[PDB]
């Protein structure tokens, strides 16, 4: 239903509030998302098709000749396997000690380190923050998503699931 | 509209913020069942006074009167200066608790006044125990702020017409509807009490009309130049809420229960640029009607011009023909702006127009009535909007209405409504009278004495201005009432 | 009843027991005696046997 | 708690007085015919009847497509509705 | 002996008929077609617009009634429908989460025999709050009326109040002191409380001297009668009008309407797959102003809530909690109920906000509750009454979970980063300036921030997840009813969690004690961890911390024209207020939750409201934006800088503007130092695996993690593989020196004589 | 509508009016002789000591009914026989401070007209402990039945066991830790616990849920019902053989 330059608007955080209420206010649209992620497409520097966003800086890809799919951040990094976390091939950040939670935090704002932990996670070539966890001391990094990409497109989507090679 | 005067604000110091903090319920304020769960549907306007409009005074006066902090009266004076140099245009004071001891707000009101005299400037104060003494603090400081915002242009308004008519002969003097359905004196300076006063007006008159011809259940529909208001009169009697919300903020006045949508006879039509969607008003044209009157200068077509095109207006009878509405006007710049960038016909641009209009009426009128919880076969429609006759087959549609009348003084239906409305003054006195269930009627009868002494205090008070406005006391029917809890 | 100190001798109904509603009887023949001794309202099988 | 206490005073005035006409034909009289406008609804233009209110008489009614004016106050009637008027001045929208 | 129910069933057949056909057939009631919906379309939204308005209206009329400003002017009440099964169908807004839990008082009522003793009959009035039944906290307190018609049952009303005190050790509602049930207050399970609609002389006067706030109370009592005898005769008028016939087929069709319901959304607005997602609060018991009486409670933990959420093909989704951690002996305690019930308020709030609002979605959602754990206590003695310390913080990090598929999907305008902490609570008691008996709560902390979007930033001072119709109620309302005056209201500056959309900000208030006689207060929040996290980047909102000023010697400082402090604590790290009151006993510190201490006239209590969590990578947000929020009270300046990157000059007007060749190169300048500061995961892997096998935590954290484990094997294997631990490596709770009573033995309600529990839940 | 009373009073005209003749008179009820005593020595003996072992009985009875050796071995309840304005007649021995308690309990019903509302009826069962209108201490728990003869109240009886807890902050009776009323334990003001002789079951499931000593607390509700009831129909055949005059 709704216009294109209207969804873009959606998505650059510039969009009119009696859209923005309509669009939540009433049924969706069953296009948005083939609309959406060709917004995004064309905001790409590399022509691999983009399969689901993870983030606003992160997507599922599948590249143009092996057709593997991966993690991708938008500069260009290829992280791991789809079915991997990403954050594990990621670069680190820790703030646990109270040096490091003040420079986020006034004093007294901060969370104590020794209950609570700010990790930052990292693209190792463009230094994007695509996700910060605040577990406790020991605690597993986290696979935040595994998502059923192929009954979305067969099931919910009504469209071919994308060529797929492992 | 939000097209008020840039006013400033005094409060106590340390709680500038509650202005622009909505109390947080104004991130929800006339929502929908399903708006007010969805919680990102909520949305805060603009405060009416910014915060770099506002300032504090060093005062503070607890829930019965006693000045814990006695004011400073220097952080008075400072405030005043500040808000002369951002050169406001009006000032508004709201201290914690005025209205039971306005010593210091008034106090504060005296030094702004003293500052604003050795500025030069002219820029009126408000007090808020002046105004509205009553509690809840969001709501008193919204209503005053009315006062300073949007009252002041129209203050002239009263006082020009009251002299232009006493001028000219008329021995009384004027009253005005207010927003609870009675009338009050034109000379009040609590303006804010009369801001709805023309759909009352209108509320009023398909009440008195019920009542002489026994609608008992009626919706009133009216469309003006600028508007669609909307009210149900459910069993001989309109709602009145207590405190109230009216355009997203919390007031301190009784209110009649009604509804409109920005839509009228001269609501402008426009494209959105990307969309190519027509977007009818908000604002208007007013007086000038719109293209079609050629000396209105007016170049965005309205509503009215597409009544033109369509043959729903008769060009030589605007006004009874005192009024040169020329239909080509209405059909060349319907063309140019509407018809051609959307590649219709200048009939299929105008019947469009029409269309939508119509179904967003209708799902309105249909929608308040849903939300109260009736039907629509429920109730009789009253259609009287002046322009709102050319569009009750559109609202009305199949909605299933017991009846849908529109009576012939449709177009000056809410001055019928002030013609018809009670000639009666109201007093009130406040009073602390306390009594347990077992009590002796000795404490029972003093208890009596005293409400009955203010009953007399009161009814002198009646009959003292129905003197100034020459009536004796035998014409003065008189009706006792007080508050319990 | 199941959390007591002291108890009740009764004079077996039947001769010979076996068979679920001859513990039912059983009970019931306890119960009995119980209102006797007591009180109809002293019974509390609610705690079990 | 008695929290207040309130006194009212009312003055008689002369109220509106609402019409109550005798009711007759329901065939409109030939004075009130003042012609017909290009009236476009549904795609479709039809010569749609005007009338003016004044000259309109308790009883009447009035088939769409048809305007009904006066010197200020148009009330439209398309085709696909019809309209009657009471003693009281009052008309009433029938869907039809 | 005919059954009370409409049919001639009993109400324990009739509900044990529909489970029956709603387990075989996975509909409600075994509802394969909605006759009325689907034939008489019109008839079934009159009837359901017109039952709507009635319990919107009931509430709104009703709340008149209250002293509290709780209740008037906050709405903290609710009204529920219900069904003869006890299903509702229809509610007013407000604080809805009671829709369940009253419904499982009905079903208790069904489950064990009231229908025999004490019997339903009309004209009857039951009162309950039993949180051991499912309800979340004792000052929550419900009204349940049975409706007749013609001599039969065809549903029951439900009225909800919040209290201000129920008279636990603790003055205030959320109150601290007590540790066990026994001093978590007056406790109420199904009371016949009224007949022939007349309350019970005894009633009244035993539950009036239970408590502090008693004319409060009294007058919460006449808010639920009143609004369920409009409830009541609101149905009889429309069935009386419309027909038994089709308000019966209604009663049942508009609960599988609510389960096709979210079905339908879920499956429009969601993706298939799993979603993980776990949340933290902080319970420091260890700390000397936490005065308990039982030494088996002096231990600092963690709530530990872990969510496996599954969204499958067919529109079904199951959320699962294994790992989660034990219940403990403070009042954060919740129930299979309370937890279930708080997560379809959630979907109120995002999923199905046009759908039909009744128990639809509860029979569309699957529920696994591990028992023993905080969430699902087997245990008699736990204490509730401030369930939403933990509750509140579990919920939060599912709306990140569900913003996940929309923000994939395209839905941006409906992703959020999860609710505030619905906290501090300012609470205390003694003689108020009446010269009465007294008890506080405020409920400012119904307006803390919300979580930003994918579009825009949160809103600040605006809901809490029990309601998000927020209200901070007026100065002027509030020291009505608390002997204290204000000195401040402000937003409360980088409270906000930050990021490219930042989170909502808290506000603040700062009160002085104020004809107050023999008087206390606490305070109830989080500290030490922040429940909420950002999403997509962004960081979590502030966590907690205290101010409280004792013999501020106010009254000269007032009185001969010195320096007074006013408004908000604007930079606790540079605080102003302290060195304008060189005599004071100043109490500044991270301790967030506290028992009762003594304050007297003047003294300076700090109430804080937190901020909701932010969106994105900080230094994607717009400049503009950092700049205004620094002139608007939202961020302090200093970091401006360091978190977005941004460079602002304050012009000659004062206000800060954005330096836009600078703020490019800062945010140049720190994507290089996040390079540079930042390792491999790998490599941060094994030093923290290192720290782990040495055991290398506080006793908190190693506590968490052994209580843990024991209730959730599937965690501990997958931490064990996570981290590639030998199996030499092992954690008993009982090496970590702190108390473990409760961690083996424990006792059920179920165990009790003539229990029959209900269970909603996989457990 | 008329008092339930013997006499066709209410309790409150009844009690007031025997008030007020001892404050006139300077002896119990007005009674400056004793009509039974005086001019039927014999018969009021044979009442007195067939009264007095019925309760001593009744007590020694019942206590066989409880878990806690509080009650079962050491003999911590007690009896009570009032008349209908609540004085005492006769009791068992053991914690005979609980003449008082009940029968202050039973006065502050009558003062608060528990008459109109919820009602004295036959059959009934009230159960109380609520220190404030004078009992010790929560953990002493009185059971009191009205005993009714021809449709009218004569009398009272009242059952007191010692339970082991209820409910307060401190595990035990004399307990520690709580410092106010608000911890102090399940606290019952004169409530209606039964009708036709029967416990209303939302009694039972929230009562038993306050305590920690459950079947302990449980039987020690047997245990006053079961004396209660002895003690009535200890009247009624006493009544039935001697007269209502007497
Ligand atoms: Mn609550
Ligand atoms: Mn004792
Ligand atoms: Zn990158």
């Amino acid at each position: 239903a709704y216009t294109r330059s209207k969804i873009v608007d959606l998505v650059d955080g510039k969009i009119d509030p009696d859209t923005l209420h309509q669009m939540l206010s009433t049924p969706k649209d069953p296009e948005r998302f083939v609309t959406y992620v060709e917004i995004l497409q064309e905001r790409m520097p590399w022509d691999d098709k983009i399969i689901l966003p993870l983030g606003p800086k992160l997507f599922i890809v599948q590249q143009k000749v092996s057709k593997k799919w991966t993690v991708r951040c938008e500069c260009g990094h290829d992280f791991c396997d789809w079915k991997d976390n990403w954050k594990l091939s990621a670069r680190v950040h820790v703030r646990d000690t109270p040096q490091k939670m003040e420079e986020i935090y006034p004093r007294l704002m901060a969370p104590t380190p020794s209950w609570q932990v700010i990790r930052e996670y990292f693209c190792p070539e463009c230094g994007t923050l695509h996700d910060v966890e605040a577990p406790t001391p020991w605690y597993p990094v986290i696979h935040d998503f595994s998502p059923d990409i192929e009954g979305f497109y067969q099931e919910w989507l009504g469209l071919p699931v994308p060529e797929r090679a492992d | 509209q939000r097209k008020g005067l840039k006013c400033g604000l005094i409060v106590n110091r340390g709680m500038e913020d509650f202005h622009r903090m909505g109390r947080a319920v104004q991130s929800h304020l006339g929502y929908a069942y399903e708006d007010r769960i969805h919680l990102n549907t909520h949305r805060y306007d603009p405060p009416l006074v910014p915060r770099h409009l506002t300032r504090g005074v060093v005062e503070r006066t607890d829930m019965i009167g006693t000045q814990v902090i006695p004011l400073r009266e220097d952080t008075a004076r400072d405030a005043a200066r500040d808000l002369i140099a951002a050169d406001a245009e009006g000032i508004v004071i709201s201290l914690l608790h005025s209205y039971k001891n306005p010593e210091n707000e008034r106090r504060v009101r005296d030094i702004v006044l003293e500052e604003v005299e050795k500025s030069g400037k002219k820029i009126p104060v408000f007090a808020s125990a002046d105004y509205y003494p009553v509690r809840k603090e969001t709501h008193r400081t919204n209503t005053t702020i009315l006062e300073g915002y949007a009252a002041e242009p129209s203050r002239q308004t009263l006082s020009k017409i009251s002299n232009a008519f006493k001028e000219r002969g008329t021995k009384f003097d004027f009253r005005v509807m207010a927003t609870h359905g009675g009338t009050i004196s034109w000379k009040a300076k609590e303006l804010a009490r009369t801001i709805v006063s023309g759909p009352i007006g209108g509320v009023i008159g398909a009440k008195y009309l019920g009542e002489v011809l026994g609608y008992k259940n009626i919706a009133c529909s009216d469309i003006g130049g600028t508007s669609f208001d909307v009210a149900l009169i459910t069993q001989g009697e309109m709602t009145i809420k207590n405190d109230p919300d009216m355009a997203r903020l919390v007031l301190s006045l009784p209110l009649v229960a009604m509804d409109s949508v920005g839509a009228g006879a001269g609501s402008f039509i426009r494209l959105d640029p990307y969309t190519r969607a027509i977007k009818l008003g908000p604002d208007s044209a007013g007086y000038r009607v719109g293209v079609c009157w050629k000396e209105s200068g007016i170049e965005t077509v309205t509503i009215s011009d597409c009544h033109m095109v369509l043959g729903y207006l008769n060009p030589d009878n605007f006004l009874g023909g005192a009024v040169k509405l020329d239909r080509q006007r209405s059909v060349d710049a319907i063309k140019a702006q509407i018809a051609d960038p959307l590649g219709l016909s200048v009939e299929d641009a105008a019947a469009g127009v029409i269309e939508l209009l119509d179904s967003d009426l209708r799902d309105y009128l249909r929608s308040m009535i849903s939300g109260k919880g009736y039907s629509p076969a429920s109730f009789v429609c009253f259609s009287y909007g002046g322009a709102g006759p050319v569009h009750t087959y559109g609202y009305t549609e199949g909605l299933g209405f017991e009846d849908v009348i529109v009576p012939a003084w449709a177009a000056g239906f809410s001055a019928f409504g002030c013609a018809a409305a009670d000639f009666e003054y109201r007093y009130d006195k406040s009073l602390d009278i306390n009594m347990p269930t077992e009590t002796p009627d000795t404490d029972k009868e003093k208890a009596a004495a005293t409400l009955q002494a203010a009953w007399e205090e009161l009814t002198k008070n009646v009959l003292e201005e129905f003197k100034l406005n020459g009536y004796s006391a035998d014409q003065v029917t008189l009706q006792p009432g007080y508050r319990m809890q | 009843y199941r959390g007591q100190l002291n108890d009740l001798e009764i004079e077996s109904p039947l001769a010979q027991a076996h068979t679920a509603a001859d513990w039912d009887q059983l009970t019931d023949a306890f119960n009995a005696t119980y209102g006797r001794v007591y009180a109809a309202s002293a019974r509390s099988p609610e705690l079990g046997y | 708690s008695v929290t207040g206490a309130i006194m009212r005073g009312m003055v008689p005035i002369p109220k509106p007085k609402i019409p109550k006409e005798p009711e007759e034909g329901e065939t409109p009289p030939e004075s009130a015919k003042i012609g017909t406008r290009k009236f476009y609804r549904k795609k479709r233009w039809v010569d749609a009847q005007l009338y003016h209110m004044e000259s309109l008489r308790p009883g009447n009614r009035v088939m769409g497509p048809a305007v009904i004016e006066s010197d200020a106050t148009t009330f439209v009637v398309p085709d696909g509705f019809e309209t009657w008027l009471d003693g009281h001045r009052l008309f009433h929208l029938r869907e039809v | 002996t005919r059954g009370i129910v409409r049919g001639g069933e009993t109400l324990k057949e009739h509900r044990d008929r529909l489970m029956a056909a709603t387990k075989a057939t996975g509909r409600y009631a075994g509802l394969k077609t909605l006759e009325l919906r689907e034939r008489e379309p019109i008839l079934y939204n009159k009837l359901f617009s017109r039952l709507r308005a009635g319990v919107v209206d009931a509430r709104e009329t009703a709340k008149k009634i209250a002293a509290s400003p709780i209740v008037e002017q906050e709405g903290e009440l609710c009204f529920t429908l219900y069904n003869a099964a006890g299903d509702s169908l229809l509610t007013s807004t407000g604080i809805i989460i009671h829709v369940g839990t009253m419904g499982a008082a009905i079903k208790y009522m069904i489950e064990n025999n009231w229908e025999a003793n004490p019997g339903v009959h009309d004209k009857d009035i039951f009162c309950n709050n039993d949180s051991l039944i499912g309800n979340v906290h004792p000052c929550d307190i419900h009204t349940i009326v049975p409706i007749f018609w013609e001599g039969e049952l065809i549903g029951w009303v439900g009225g909800v109040t919040h209290v201000i005190d129920t008279g636990a050790v603790g003055p205030g509602s959320m109150a601290t002191g007590q540790v066990q049930r026994f001093g978590d207050g007056y406790s109420i399970t199904c009371r016949k409380v009224g007949a022939n609609d007349t309350l019970f002389r005894d009633w009244l006067h035993e539950s009036q001297r239970m408590v502090r706030t008693t004319r409060y109370w009294m007058l919460d009592e006449r808010t639920r009668i009143a609004g369920c005898h409009m409830i009541r005769k609101l149905v009889e008028e429309v069935v009386a009008e419309e027909g038994i016939e089709a308000y019966w087929k209604f009663a049942y069709e508009a609960v599988e309407h609510g389960r096709l319901g979210l079905q339908a959304r879920i499956k429009a607005m969601t993706i298939p797959g799993t979603y993980r997602q776990v949340g933290f609060v902080d319970v420091p018991y260890a700390h000397e102003d936490v005065r308990v009486p039982s030494d088996f409670a002096k231990l600092d933990t963690i709530m530990h809530a872990p969510c496996e959420m599954t969204i499958r093909r067919d529109g079904t989704w199951r959320l699962d909690f294994e790992g989660s951690s034990r219940w403990g002996w403070h009042t954060y305690n919740a129930h299979q109920v309370s937890f279930t019930s708080g997560i379809w308020v959630m979907m109120t709030q995002t999923l199905i906000p046009s759908e039909m609002i009744n128990d639809g979605a509860a029979y569309g959602t699957e529920f696994r509750l591990p028992k023993g754990t905080w969430m699902n206590p087997d245990d008699r003695r736990v204490a509730f009454s401030y369930s939403w310390h933990f509750l509140v913080s579990a919920w939060t990090a599912l709306w990140r979970g569900l913003s996940r598929s929309y923000f994939g999907r395209g839905y941006l305008e409906e992703v959020n980063a999860g609710n505030a902490n619905t906290s501090n609570w300012l609470q205390g008691g003694g003689f108020n300036q009446y010269d009465e008996i007294h008890a506080v709560n405020s409920f400012e902390c119904a307006a803390n921030g919300t979580g930003a979007t994918a579009v825009q930033d949160g809103l600040s001072h605006a809901a809490a997840i029990w309601n998000p119709e927020g209200d901070m109620g007026d100065m002027e309302i509030w020291e009505l009813a608390e002997p204290l005056v204000y000195l401040g209201r402000q937003i409360k500056a980088s409270s906000g969690g930050s990021g490219k959309y930042r989170g909502g900000c808290g506000f603040e208030s700062l009160r002085m004690v104020w004809n107050a006689k023999d008087w206390t207060m606490f305070f109830m929040g989080n500290g030490h961890i922040s429940s909420d996290w950002g999403l997509m980047g962004g960081y979590p909102a502030a966590s907690g911390y205290r101010f409280a000023a004792h013999k501020t010697n106010l009254k000269e400082l007032i009185a001969s024209g010195a320096e007074i402090p006013l408004g908000g604590d604007t930079d606790p790290e540079n605080p102003t207020w302290d060195a304008m009151l060189p005599d004071a006993q100043i109490k500044r510190d991270k301790q967030a939750i506290t028992t009762e201490e003594m304050f007297s006239d003047y003294d300076l209590y700090l109430n804080y409201m937190r901020g909701g969590p932010g969106f994105g990578d900080p230094l994607d947000r717009e400049p503009q934006a950092v700049a205004d929020d620094i002139n608007g009270g939202y961020v302090l300046e200093r970091f401006a800088g360091e978190v977005y990157g941004v460079v602002v000059r304050k012009g000659a007007d004062g206000q800060y503007g954005v330096d836009e060749a600078g703020t490019a190169a800062a945010r140049a300048q720190i994507r290089k130092d996040r390079l540079a500061k930042s390792v491999p995961v790998s490599e941060w892997m094994k030093g923290e695996r290192e720290k782990i096998l040495a055991k290398d935590a506080g006793t908190q954290v190693r506590q968490m993690f052994a209580a843990s484990f024991k209730l959730g094997p599937r965690f501990e294997k997958d931490f064990r593989t996570f981290w590639s631990l030998p199996d030499s490596w092992t954690l008993p709770e009982e090496e970590i020196g702190v108390p473990t009573y409760g961690s083996r033995y424990s006792m059920d309600i179920s165990e009790l004589p003539d229990v029959h529990t209900v269970q909603f839940v996989e457990e």
